[PDB]
């Protein structure tokens, strides 16, 4: 059985060879978006912080 | 001799060009329309998510 | 073959462990985990799957 068992065996290498990779351990980020704005100013008074 | 004149004999040649019809070829490229702003959306997930 | 097949066709979320500490182990989007990020307006609540 040689003959079929190589086209069994080429087909799952190619599928392997594009769905799978090594693994590794990313840190995932998250888009969370924290902002300050400016203020216009007085003569006087101060700005708030941030 | 014809001494005839026109705006078209004392003219200038049109500097006409063809453009892209689609006919006598074996395919299409599909028409993607894609505007800068969605490149920058883009752009800017991409490098987030990285 | 079948484990890298089961891996991506097997839709239910797995469980592990290492270091006396637990945790999920995912398929594709299923409606478990972190739900996806926005993108271009496109907001995903915690039940988006694939």
């Amino acid at each position: 059985f040689a003959e079929s068992i190589a086209i069994y065996n080429e087909a799952m290498d190619n599928l392997i060879q594009l769905l799978t990779y090594p693994v590794t351990v990313p840190v995932e980020p998250v888009v969370q978006i924290g902002e300050t704005t400016f203020e216009e100013a007085t003569e006087l008074g101060v700005p708030r912080g941030a | 001799a014809n001494r005839t004149v026109s705006p078209s004999t004392q003219g200038v040649r049109p500097a006409m060009r063809q453009m892209y019809n689609g006919r006598n070829v074996a395919t299409r490229p599909i028409p993607l329309i894609v505007d800068t702003s969605e490149i920058r959306a883009i752009m800017a997930a991409a490098a987030d998510a990285r | 073959f079948r484990k890298v097949m089961e891996a991506l066709f097997d839709n239910r979320t797995r469980r592990a462990n290492i270091r006396n500490q637990a945790y999920n182990v995912y398929p594709l989007y299923n409606g478990d985990g972190v739900p996806p990020p926005r993108f271009k307006n496109n907001v995903f609540d915690e039940t988006h799957s694939h």
